[PDB]
Protein backbone atom coordinates (compact mmCIF):
# COMPACT_ATOMS: atom_id res chain seq x y z
CA UNK A 1 0.00 0.00 0.00
CA UNK A 2 2.86 2.45 -0.77
CA UNK A 3 4.56 3.99 -3.83
CA UNK A 4 8.34 4.25 -4.33
CA UNK A 5 10.03 6.50 -6.89
CA UNK A 6 13.76 7.08 -7.27
CA UNK A 7 14.96 10.54 -8.26
CA UNK A 8 18.29 12.31 -8.72
CA UNK A 9 18.34 15.70 -6.99
CA UNK A 10 21.20 18.16 -7.55
CA UNK A 11 21.68 20.90 -4.95
CA UNK A 12 24.07 23.79 -4.38
CA UNK A 13 25.36 24.26 -0.84
CA UNK A 14 24.66 27.90 -0.03
CA UNK A 15 25.84 29.98 2.95
CA UNK A 16 23.69 27.92 5.41
CA UNK A 17 24.45 24.46 4.02
CA UNK A 18 22.23 22.04 2.12
CA UNK A 19 19.42 22.62 4.61
CA UNK A 20 18.28 19.25 5.95
CA UNK A 21 19.08 16.77 8.70
CA UNK A 22 19.89 13.10 8.13
CA UNK A 23 19.10 10.22 10.49
CA UNK A 24 20.16 6.61 10.19
CA UNK A 25 23.15 4.35 9.86
CA UNK A 26 23.93 0.88 11.16
CA UNK A 27 24.37 2.34 14.68
CA UNK A 28 21.48 4.87 14.79
CA UNK A 29 18.72 3.02 12.98
CA UNK A 30 15.79 5.14 11.74
CA UNK A 31 13.47 2.21 12.38
CA UNK A 32 14.24 -1.23 13.76
CA UNK A 33 17.16 -2.95 11.97
CA UNK A 34 17.03 -0.39 9.12
CA UNK A 35 20.49 1.00 8.36
CA UNK A 36 19.29 3.42 5.68
CA UNK A 37 20.11 7.12 5.71
CA UNK A 38 16.92 9.19 5.84
CA UNK A 39 15.93 12.85 5.77
CA UNK A 40 14.40 13.92 9.10
CA UNK A 41 13.99 17.71 8.84
CA UNK A 42 13.99 20.21 5.97
CA UNK A 43 14.84 23.82 6.82
CA UNK A 44 12.83 26.77 5.54
CA UNK A 45 14.72 29.06 3.12
CA UNK A 46 17.45 26.42 2.75
CA UNK A 47 18.84 24.85 -0.39
CA UNK A 48 16.73 21.69 -0.22
CA UNK A 49 13.53 23.65 0.46
CA UNK A 50 14.00 26.24 -2.30
CA UNK A 51 14.59 23.32 -4.68
CA UNK A 52 11.50 21.45 -3.50
CA UNK A 53 12.20 17.96 -4.83
CA UNK A 54 13.55 16.49 -1.58
CA UNK A 55 10.96 15.57 1.05
CA UNK A 56 11.04 14.62 4.72
CA UNK A 57 11.28 10.86 5.14
CA UNK A 58 13.15 10.39 1.86
CA UNK A 59 15.80 7.67 1.75
CA UNK A 60 19.16 8.91 0.45
CA UNK A 61 20.60 6.21 -1.81
CA UNK A 62 23.88 7.91 -2.74
CA UNK A 63 25.86 11.15 -2.49
CA UNK A 64 28.02 12.19 -5.46
CA UNK A 65 27.76 8.63 -6.74
CA UNK A 66 28.84 7.17 -3.37
CA UNK A 67 26.31 4.70 -1.96
CA UNK A 68 25.03 5.15 1.60
CA UNK A 69 24.46 1.41 2.08
CA UNK A 70 25.27 -0.18 5.46
CA UNK A 71 27.30 2.81 6.64
CA UNK A 72 28.03 3.96 10.15
CA UNK A 73 26.20 7.20 10.87
CA UNK A 74 29.49 9.11 11.06
CA UNK A 75 30.71 7.82 7.69
CA UNK A 76 27.47 9.03 6.11
CA UNK A 77 27.86 12.39 7.85
CA UNK A 78 31.47 12.59 6.66
CA UNK A 79 30.48 12.04 3.02
CA UNK A 80 28.17 15.06 3.29
CA UNK A 81 30.67 17.16 5.25
CA UNK A 82 33.41 16.52 2.67
CA UNK A 83 31.31 16.84 -0.48
CA UNK A 84 31.79 19.97 -2.57
CA UNK A 85 29.23 22.74 -3.01
CA UNK A 86 27.66 20.88 -5.96
CA UNK A 87 26.10 17.81 -4.32
CA UNK A 88 24.18 15.20 -6.35
CA UNK A 89 21.73 13.01 -4.41
CA UNK A 90 19.98 9.85 -5.50
CA UNK A 91 16.83 9.72 -3.39
CA UNK A 92 13.96 7.26 -2.88
CA UNK A 93 10.52 8.71 -2.16
CA UNK A 94 7.92 6.71 -0.22
CA UNK A 95 4.27 7.64 -0.70
CA UNK A 96 0.86 6.96 0.86
CA UNK A 97 -1.98 7.37 -1.66
CA UNK A 98 -4.88 5.70 0.19
CA UNK A 99 -6.53 7.97 2.77
CA UNK A 100 -10.07 6.93 3.67
CA UNK A 101 -10.93 4.60 0.78
CA UNK A 102 -12.08 1.94 3.27
CA UNK A 103 -13.72 4.27 5.78
CA UNK A 104 -17.48 4.49 6.07
CA UNK A 105 -17.57 8.25 6.74
CA UNK A 106 -16.71 10.20 3.57
CA UNK A 107 -16.26 13.91 2.99
CA UNK A 108 -19.60 15.58 2.29
CA UNK A 109 -19.43 16.99 -1.24
CA UNK A 110 -21.80 19.95 -0.69
CA UNK A 111 -20.07 21.00 2.54
CA UNK A 112 -20.75 24.49 3.93
CA UNK A 113 -18.97 24.95 7.26
CA UNK A 114 -20.69 28.24 8.09
CA UNK A 115 -24.08 26.74 7.22
CA UNK A 116 -23.45 23.62 9.32
CA UNK A 117 -22.37 25.77 12.27
CA UNK A 118 -25.52 27.88 11.99
CA UNK A 119 -27.81 24.84 11.79
CA UNK A 120 -26.02 23.30 14.78
CA UNK A 121 -26.42 26.47 16.85
CA UNK A 122 -30.12 26.53 15.96
CA UNK A 123 -30.45 22.86 16.88
CA UNK A 124 -28.69 23.60 20.18
CA UNK A 125 -30.80 26.61 21.20
CA UNK A 126 -34.09 25.01 20.11
CA UNK A 127 -36.34 24.32 23.10
CA UNK A 128 -35.42 20.78 24.10
CA UNK A 129 -32.37 20.49 21.78
CA UNK A 130 -32.61 19.06 18.25
CA UNK A 131 -30.35 16.05 18.71
CA UNK A 132 -31.40 14.50 15.39
CA UNK A 133 -30.09 17.47 13.40
CA UNK A 134 -26.87 17.52 15.45
CA UNK A 135 -26.35 13.80 14.82
CA UNK A 136 -27.39 13.95 11.16
CA UNK A 137 -24.81 16.65 10.45
CA UNK A 138 -21.75 15.65 12.46
CA UNK A 139 -21.87 11.91 11.71
CA UNK A 140 -22.08 12.68 7.96
CA UNK A 141 -19.06 14.98 7.78
CA UNK A 142 -15.43 13.92 7.79
CA UNK A 143 -13.32 14.65 10.87
CA UNK A 144 -11.57 17.59 9.20
CA UNK A 145 -14.90 19.09 8.14
CA UNK A 146 -16.02 18.84 11.77
CA UNK A 147 -12.96 20.91 12.69
CA UNK A 148 -14.10 23.62 10.25
CA UNK A 149 -17.63 23.47 11.68
CA UNK A 150 -16.15 23.91 15.16
CA UNK A 151 -14.03 26.88 14.06
CA UNK A 152 -16.97 28.69 12.45
CA UNK A 153 -19.18 27.94 15.46
CA UNK A 154 -16.70 29.63 17.79
CA UNK A 155 -16.39 32.53 15.34
CA UNK A 156 -20.17 33.01 15.29
CA UNK A 157 -21.12 32.31 18.92
CA UNK A 158 -17.78 33.15 20.63
CA UNK A 159 -18.20 29.80 22.43
CA UNK A 160 -16.58 26.48 21.64
CA UNK A 161 -18.81 23.91 19.95
CA UNK A 162 -17.62 21.14 22.28
CA UNK A 163 -18.54 23.16 25.37
CA UNK A 164 -22.02 23.91 24.03
CA UNK A 165 -22.54 20.24 23.22
CA UNK A 166 -21.45 19.22 26.73
CA UNK A 167 -24.51 21.15 27.94
CA UNK A 168 -26.93 20.20 25.16
CA UNK A 169 -26.17 16.45 25.16
CA UNK A 170 -25.85 13.69 27.74
CA UNK A 171 -25.23 9.98 28.15
CA UNK A 172 -23.59 7.87 25.47
CA UNK A 173 -24.60 10.24 22.66
CA UNK A 174 -22.49 12.99 24.23
CA UNK A 175 -19.51 10.62 24.40
CA UNK A 176 -19.80 9.81 20.68
CA UNK A 177 -20.32 13.39 19.50
CA UNK A 178 -17.48 14.74 21.64
CA UNK A 179 -15.23 11.99 20.30
CA UNK A 180 -16.05 12.84 16.68
CA UNK A 181 -15.11 16.49 17.29
CA UNK A 182 -11.51 15.66 18.20
CA UNK A 183 -8.91 15.02 15.52
CA UNK A 184 -7.72 11.38 15.35
CA UNK A 185 -4.50 12.12 17.24
CA UNK A 186 -6.35 14.21 19.84
CA UNK A 187 -8.95 11.48 20.35
CA UNK A 188 -6.36 8.73 20.80
CA UNK A 189 -4.15 10.84 23.07
CA UNK A 190 -7.09 11.78 25.30
CA UNK A 191 -8.26 8.16 25.42
CA UNK A 192 -4.72 7.11 26.38
CA UNK A 193 -4.43 9.89 28.96
CA UNK A 194 -7.81 8.98 30.45
CA UNK A 195 -6.64 5.38 30.91
CA UNK A 196 -3.65 6.09 33.17
CA UNK A 197 -4.65 5.98 36.84
CA UNK A 198 -1.53 4.68 38.55
CA UNK A 199 -2.31 1.25 39.94
CA UNK A 200 -5.83 1.50 38.49
CA UNK A 201 -4.71 1.98 34.90
CA UNK A 202 -7.18 0.91 32.20
CA UNK A 203 -4.78 -1.58 30.63
CA UNK A 204 -7.38 -2.86 28.16
CA UNK A 205 -7.64 0.58 26.53
CA UNK A 206 -3.85 1.04 26.49
CA UNK A 207 -3.54 -2.34 24.78
CA UNK A 208 -6.26 -1.54 22.24
CA UNK A 209 -4.76 1.76 21.08
CA UNK A 210 -1.05 1.03 21.33
CA UNK A 211 -1.27 -2.40 19.67
CA UNK A 212 -3.40 -1.24 16.72
CA UNK A 213 -1.86 2.12 15.73
CA UNK A 214 0.79 2.36 13.01
CA UNK A 215 4.11 4.24 13.06
CA UNK A 216 2.67 7.36 11.43
CA UNK A 217 -0.38 7.45 13.70
CA UNK A 218 1.76 6.86 16.80
CA UNK A 219 4.25 9.60 15.92
CA UNK A 220 1.34 12.02 15.62
CA UNK A 221 -0.20 10.76 18.88
CA UNK A 222 3.20 11.19 20.57
CA UNK A 223 3.44 14.77 19.28
CA UNK A 224 -0.15 15.70 20.14
CA UNK A 225 0.07 13.99 23.55
CA UNK A 226 2.99 16.22 24.55
CA UNK A 227 1.18 19.35 23.35
CA UNK A 228 -2.09 18.57 25.13
CA UNK A 229 -0.73 17.23 28.43
CA UNK A 230 2.83 18.66 28.58
CA UNK A 231 4.41 15.25 29.20
CA UNK A 232 5.66 12.59 26.80
CA UNK A 233 3.38 9.58 26.37
CA UNK A 234 6.23 7.13 27.03
CA UNK A 235 6.82 8.75 30.42
CA UNK A 236 3.14 8.32 31.29
CA UNK A 237 3.30 4.67 30.20
CA UNK A 238 6.41 4.11 32.33
CA UNK A 239 4.89 5.58 35.51
CA UNK A 240 1.60 3.68 34.99
CA UNK A 241 2.82 0.17 34.05
CA UNK A 242 5.35 -2.38 35.27
CA UNK A 243 7.30 -5.47 34.25
CA UNK A 244 7.31 -7.00 30.79
CA UNK A 245 3.95 -5.38 30.05
CA UNK A 246 5.57 -1.96 30.41
CA UNK A 247 8.50 -2.91 28.17
CA UNK A 248 6.13 -4.14 25.46
CA UNK A 249 3.91 -1.05 25.72
CA UNK A 250 6.92 1.29 25.64
CA UNK A 251 8.42 -0.48 22.62
CA UNK A 252 5.18 -0.40 20.62
CA UNK A 253 4.38 3.21 21.52
CA UNK A 254 7.68 4.42 20.05
CA UNK A 255 6.11 3.86 16.62
CA UNK A 256 9.44 2.77 15.13
CA UNK A 257 8.42 -0.57 13.65
CA UNK A 258 10.26 -1.39 10.44
CA UNK A 259 8.47 -0.33 7.27
CA UNK A 260 7.74 -3.13 4.83
CA UNK A 261 10.67 -3.41 2.46
CA UNK A 262 10.23 -4.27 -1.20
CA UNK A 263 12.19 -7.53 -0.95
CA UNK A 264 10.68 -10.32 1.15
CA UNK A 265 13.28 -11.61 3.61
CA UNK A 266 12.50 -15.32 3.55
CA UNK A 267 15.60 -16.26 5.54
CA UNK A 268 14.74 -13.83 8.35
CA UNK A 269 11.13 -15.04 8.25
CA UNK A 270 12.29 -18.58 9.01
CA UNK A 271 14.82 -17.50 11.63
CA UNK A 272 12.30 -15.28 13.43
CA UNK A 273 9.85 -18.20 13.41
CA UNK A 274 12.43 -20.53 14.96
CA UNK A 275 13.37 -17.90 17.54
CA UNK A 276 9.74 -17.43 18.64
CA UNK A 277 9.41 -21.20 19.06
CA UNK A 278 12.78 -21.66 20.77
CA UNK A 279 11.96 -18.78 23.14
CA UNK A 280 8.52 -20.12 24.08
CA UNK A 281 6.80 -23.47 23.50
CA UNK A 282 10.09 -25.33 22.96
CA UNK A 283 11.57 -24.42 26.36
CA UNK A 284 10.60 -24.32 30.01
CA UNK A 285 9.52 -20.78 30.75
CA UNK A 286 9.59 -17.98 28.20
CA UNK A 287 12.20 -15.57 26.83
CA UNK A 288 9.86 -12.56 26.82
CA UNK A 289 12.46 -10.00 25.59
CA UNK A 290 12.90 -12.13 22.47
CA UNK A 291 9.16 -12.10 21.78
CA UNK A 292 9.00 -8.35 22.44
CA UNK A 293 11.87 -7.47 20.11
CA UNK A 294 10.66 -9.62 17.21
CA UNK A 295 6.98 -8.67 17.46
CA UNK A 296 7.71 -4.92 17.76
CA UNK A 297 10.69 -4.57 15.38
CA UNK A 298 9.62 -6.44 12.23
CA UNK A 299 7.22 -5.01 9.67
CA UNK A 300 3.60 -6.16 9.71
CA UNK A 301 3.74 -8.09 6.38
CA UNK A 302 6.95 -9.81 7.48
CA UNK A 303 5.38 -10.86 10.79
CA UNK A 304 2.29 -12.16 8.97
CA UNK A 305 4.57 -14.64 7.19
CA UNK A 306 6.52 -15.34 10.40
CA UNK A 307 3.40 -16.53 12.23
CA UNK A 308 2.52 -18.85 9.35
CA UNK A 309 6.05 -20.26 9.16
CA UNK A 310 5.83 -20.61 12.95
CA UNK A 311 3.17 -23.31 12.54
CA UNK A 312 5.70 -25.40 10.60
CA UNK A 313 7.81 -25.56 13.78
CA UNK A 314 5.26 -25.36 16.59
CA UNK A 315 2.36 -27.72 17.39
CA UNK A 316 0.45 -24.56 18.37
CA UNK A 317 -0.09 -21.38 16.37
CA UNK A 318 1.10 -18.04 17.72
CA UNK A 319 -2.16 -17.15 19.49
CA UNK A 320 -2.67 -20.44 21.34
CA UNK A 321 1.08 -20.45 22.04
CA UNK A 322 0.67 -17.11 23.83
CA UNK A 323 -2.15 -18.49 25.98
CA UNK A 324 0.12 -21.37 26.98
CA UNK A 325 3.18 -19.20 27.74
CA UNK A 326 2.16 -15.97 29.53
CA UNK A 327 -0.63 -14.61 31.74
CA UNK A 328 -2.30 -11.35 32.75
CA UNK A 329 -1.87 -8.02 30.98
CA UNK A 330 1.19 -9.35 29.15
CA UNK A 331 -0.77 -12.23 27.64
CA UNK A 332 -3.64 -9.92 26.70
CA UNK A 333 -1.28 -7.41 25.06
CA UNK A 334 0.39 -10.18 23.04
CA UNK A 335 -2.98 -11.59 21.95
CA UNK A 336 -4.17 -8.15 20.83
CA UNK A 337 -0.89 -7.32 19.07
CA UNK A 338 -0.84 -10.57 17.09
CA UNK A 339 -4.46 -10.15 16.01
CA UNK A 340 -3.70 -6.59 14.86
CA UNK A 341 -0.74 -7.91 12.85
CA UNK A 342 -2.57 -10.91 11.38
CA UNK A 343 -5.87 -9.18 10.56
CA UNK A 344 -6.57 -5.74 11.99
CA UNK A 345 -10.11 -5.36 10.53
CA UNK A 346 -11.01 -8.76 12.02
CA UNK A 347 -9.42 -7.68 15.31
CA UNK A 348 -11.78 -4.72 15.60
CA UNK A 349 -14.69 -6.84 14.35
CA UNK A 350 -14.10 -9.31 17.19
CA UNK A 351 -13.75 -6.48 19.72
CA UNK A 352 -17.03 -4.95 18.53
CA UNK A 353 -18.75 -8.33 18.91
CA UNK A 354 -17.19 -8.70 22.36
CA UNK A 355 -18.48 -5.28 23.44
CA UNK A 356 -22.06 -6.26 22.55
CA UNK A 357 -22.41 -10.06 22.72
CA UNK A 358 -23.28 -10.39 26.42
CA UNK A 359 -25.37 -8.56 28.99
CA UNK A 360 -25.36 -4.81 28.50
CA UNK A 361 -22.77 -3.03 26.37
CA UNK A 362 -19.10 -2.12 26.80
CA UNK A 363 -20.01 1.30 25.43
CA UNK A 364 -16.50 2.72 25.92
CA UNK A 365 -15.00 0.13 23.56
CA UNK A 366 -17.89 0.23 21.09
CA UNK A 367 -17.83 4.03 20.80
CA UNK A 368 -14.03 4.30 20.55
CA UNK A 369 -13.87 1.81 17.68
CA UNK A 370 -16.83 3.30 15.82
CA UNK A 371 -15.30 6.78 16.14
CA UNK A 372 -11.62 6.02 15.51
CA UNK A 373 -12.03 3.55 12.63
CA UNK A 374 -14.89 5.31 10.81
CA UNK A 375 -12.44 6.98 8.41
CA UNK A 376 -9.83 4.19 8.32
CA UNK A 377 -11.09 0.66 7.71
CA UNK A 378 -14.74 0.49 8.82
CA UNK A 379 -15.78 -1.09 5.51
CA UNK A 380 -13.27 -3.89 6.08
CA UNK A 381 -14.39 -4.31 9.69
CA UNK A 382 -17.98 -4.67 8.46
CA UNK A 383 -16.92 -7.25 5.86
CA UNK A 384 -15.01 -9.33 8.42
CA UNK A 385 -17.80 -8.96 11.00
CA UNK A 386 -20.43 -10.09 8.48
CA UNK A 387 -18.32 -13.03 7.28
CA UNK A 388 -17.69 -14.33 10.80
CA UNK A 389 -20.91 -13.56 12.67
CA UNK A 390 -23.40 -14.07 9.83
CA UNK A 391 -25.27 -10.86 10.66
CA UNK A 392 -24.02 -7.33 10.15
CA UNK A 393 -22.32 -4.95 12.54
CA UNK A 394 -25.29 -2.66 11.85
CA UNK A 395 -27.59 -5.35 13.24
CA UNK A 396 -25.67 -5.82 16.50
CA UNK A 397 -25.49 -2.07 17.14
CA UNK A 398 -29.25 -1.99 16.52
CA UNK A 399 -30.08 -4.70 19.06
CA UNK A 400 -27.70 -3.34 21.72
CA UNK A 401 -28.30 0.43 21.57
CA UNK A 402 -31.34 2.69 21.35
CA UNK A 403 -32.39 6.23 20.55
CA UNK A 404 -30.24 8.95 19.03
CA UNK A 405 -27.17 7.20 20.45
CA UNK A 406 -28.01 4.17 18.31
CA UNK A 407 -28.66 6.51 15.37
CA UNK A 408 -25.21 8.11 15.60
CA UNK A 409 -23.48 4.72 15.88
CA UNK A 410 -25.41 3.38 12.88
CA UNK A 411 -24.35 6.45 10.90
CA UNK A 412 -20.71 5.76 11.74
CA UNK A 413 -21.36 2.17 10.68
CA UNK A 414 -22.42 3.57 7.30
CA UNK A 415 -24.90 0.88 6.29
CA UNK A 416 -26.04 -2.70 6.58
CA UNK A 417 -23.60 -5.56 6.01
CA UNK B 1 16.23 12.88 19.36
CA UNK B 2 17.63 14.58 16.27
CA UNK B 3 19.79 13.86 13.25
CA UNK B 4 22.71 15.81 11.79
CA UNK B 5 22.44 19.10 9.93
CA UNK B 6 23.99 18.96 6.45
CA1 LIG C 1 -34.86 16.61 22.21
CA1 LIG D 1 -24.11 16.86 29.33
CA1 LIG E 1 7.73 -22.44 27.31
CA1 LIG F 1 -25.29 -6.73 24.66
Amino acid sequence: LYLVTEEEINLTRGPSGLGFNIVGGTDQQYVSNDSGIYVSRIKENGAAALDGRLQEGDKILSVNGQDLKNLLHQDAVDLFRNAGYAVSLRVQHRLQVQGSAYGSVKAYTNFDAERDALNIETAIKTKGVDEVTIVNILTNRSNEQRQDIAFAYQRRTKKELASALKSALSGHLETVILGLLKTPAQYDASELKASMKGLGTDEDSLIEIICSRTNQELQEINRVYKEMYKTDLEKDIISDTSGDFRKLMVALAKGRRAEDGSVIDYELIDQDARDLYDAGVKRKGTDVPKWISIMTERSVPHLQKVFDRYKSYSPYDMLESIRKEVKGDLENAFLNLVQCIQNKPLYFADRLYDSMKGKGTRDKVLIRIMVSRSEVDMLKIRSEFKRKYGKSLYYYIQQDTKGDYQKALLYLCGGDD
Amino acid sequence: GGGTSV
